[PDB]
């Protein structure tokens, strides 16, 4: 019993590190993002913003 | 202080100074700025 909660608990421990890149791609991936917004009518003055 | 062989052709053909803060230095000029092409480094000549 002692060594089977051993191995139950190790597969959630070293599981959680594929969930967490996972949600890391989704932390940095969001902070990159300019609202479209924000974006569509920027890149249509483009060369011109002297 | 440029690489001589390259990694990566990047692809997308897009304007660069118009977004110049997205990344840390960059500096831009014309052409021949004769810094370019200047040998320089810092050697150590002995150990003891």
């Amino acid at each position: 019993r002692a060594i089977q909660q051993l191995a139950r608990n190790v597969q959630a421990v070293l599981d959680s590190f594929e969930r967490g890149t996972a949600d890391q791609m989704l932390r940095v991936l969001m902070e990159k993002a300019p609202p479209l917004s924000l974006l569509a009518p920027f890149t249509l003055y483009e060369g011109r913003l002297a | 202080r440029p690489a001589i062989l390259p990694s990566g052709q990047i692809l997308s053909n897009i304007e660069v100074h118009s977004h110049r803060a997205l990344f840390d230095i960059f500096k831009r000029f014309r052409s021949d700025d004769n810094n370019l092409y200047g040998a320089e480094f810092d050697a150590l000549l002995g150990t003891y």
